[PDB]
């Protein structure tokens, strides 16, 4: 796929995540987002699109605007030190395809 | 007595979500105690029945519905839950009081070049009755001139057909999905 | 209460067969709708992720890596076992087992990775 290296904040506003790739596997099924804090394991933190399972903060949302999945955050602060992948199952590479990796600064 | 769950669970084709095939169990006791004791293994959801209590309750009707969708469509098949394959092809009424079991085949419905024999109906002039199987092939207009047959722009078989390669995602998958709807049967 | 338990051997020396497990516990994988998963990950790189067994011997596998990655899952042994030959530096990582489902009750397809294991720091020297 494609998703920039890194992205910044101060502890509180409205940041952005980007994430992009083909139309067979992000312009058709659907998008994944992970939580890695560095060293430790990672953690699921929406699934399909738009749905969190239990555990995970409602302010971060996304959308799938053809090819482009979007994680959101709102309301920064000091736990979420941590890098932010895209996977999506891809329809001709038949196999799960991670994003680059995104680490938000607080 | 035995009714015939082994062939609703264990028939070889069904047919797509335009074309939901309906079995109508009475007269019979189904041996429930092997279903639930599968581990459910198949994805099972109940909504106002309990699975303890399947042997002890009796009933005026059990409308067996049986239909083939794509992954990511069984969060159609429940009342409250609206959408395109629920506004044109299968809708439920709000107070059906059933249990729905879905489970995957991309065995038996999936070839390298996928099964293009399921098909899904995009479009119809009004929303869904619920509970109506709509067998309408007819070729679908939504605008000013609506011709006799000559397609382009909105004169479509609204009938397509889904592919099911066994490339696809869990979300594009296909989904092998029974609805156990509901003066006789006990346990 | 579901919990992803693996394990095998780290300290390896260079291009030998690598097998590795995972003992994964509070599901099985006679369900079915369920994979589980295997994960690279290059410590300060990315992850990546290797294969999916699916309940009926579904075969996925990365495909940077076809020939070196075969894989097989041990459902009446409640494990899954993972299994790589010709084994690079490159390949030092940890490696996380982890389940893939697509249930979630209300039943929307989740297609993900819920619960993973901790991981085993795979040595190769
Ligand atoms: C579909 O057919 C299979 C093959 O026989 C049935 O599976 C066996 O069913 C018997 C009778 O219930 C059990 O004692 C076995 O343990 C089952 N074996 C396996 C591997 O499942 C299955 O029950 C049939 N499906 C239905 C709904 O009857």
């Amino acid at each position: 796929l494609t998703q920039p290296p890194s992205a910044s904040g101060t502890p509180g506003q409205r940041v952005t995540i980007s994430c992009s790739g083909s139309s067979s596997n992000i312009g058709r099924n659907t998008v994944n987002w992970y939580q890695h804090l560095p060293g430790t394991v990672p953690k699921l933190l929406i699934y399909h699109n738009n749905h969190r399972p239990s555990g995970v903060p409602g302010r971060f949302s996304g959308s799938k605007s053809g090819t482009s999945a979007s994680l959101a955050i709102s309301g920064l602060q000091s736990e979420d030190e941590a890098d932010y992948y895209c996977e999506t199952w891809d329809d001709s590479l038949s196999g799960v395809v991670f994003g680059a990796g995104t680490r938000l600064t607080v | 007595n035995l009714c015939p769950f082994d062939e609703v669970f264990n028939a070889t084709r069904f047919a797509s979500v335009y074309a939901w095939n309906r079995k109508r169990i009475s007269n019979c006791v189904a041996d429930y105690s092997v279903l639930y004791n599968l581990a459910p293994f198949f994805t099972f959801k109940c909504y106002g029945v309990s699975p303890t209590k399947l042997n002890d309750l009796c009933f005026t009707n059990v409308y067996a519905d049986s239909f083939v969708i794509r992954g990511d469509e069984v969060r159609q098949i429940a009342p409250g839950q609206t959408g395109n394959i629920a506004d044109y092809n299968y809708k439920l009424p709000d107070d059906f009081t059933g249990c729905v079991i879905a489970w995957n085949s991309n065995k038996l419905d999936s070839k390298v070049s996928g099964n293009y024999n399921y098909l899904y109906r995009l479009f119809r002039k009004s929303n869904l009755k619920p509970f109506e199987r709509d067998i309408s092939t007819e070729i679908y207009q939504a605008g000013n001139k609506p011709c006799n047959g000559v397609a382009g722009f909105n004169c479509y078989f609204p009938l397509r057909s889904y592919s099911f390669r066994p490339t696809y995602g869990v979300g594009h998958q296909p989904y092998r999905v029974v609805v156990l709807s509901f003066a006789t049967v006990c346990g | 209460q579901i919990t992803l338990k693996e394990s095998g051997p780290t300290l390896v020396k260079p291009k030998q067969t690598l097998t590795l497990t995972c003992t994964f516990s509070g599901f099985s994988l006679k369900k079915n709708g369920v994979g589980v998963g295997w994960i690279r990950q290059p410590p300060g790189k990315a992850l990546e992720w290797l294969a999916l067994i699916y309940w009926d011997d579904s075969k996925r596998y990365n495909p940077s890596l076809k020939t070196r990655l075969t894989i097989t899952g041990d459902t009446s042994k409640n494990q899954v076992v993972l299994t790589l030959t010709n084994v690079d530096p490159v390949d030092t990582a940890t490696y996380f087992c982890a389940h893939r489902p697509d249930l979630d009750s209300d039943l929307i397809v989740v297609d993900a990775f819920d619960m993973w294991g901790q991981g085993t720091m795979v040595t190769v020297s």
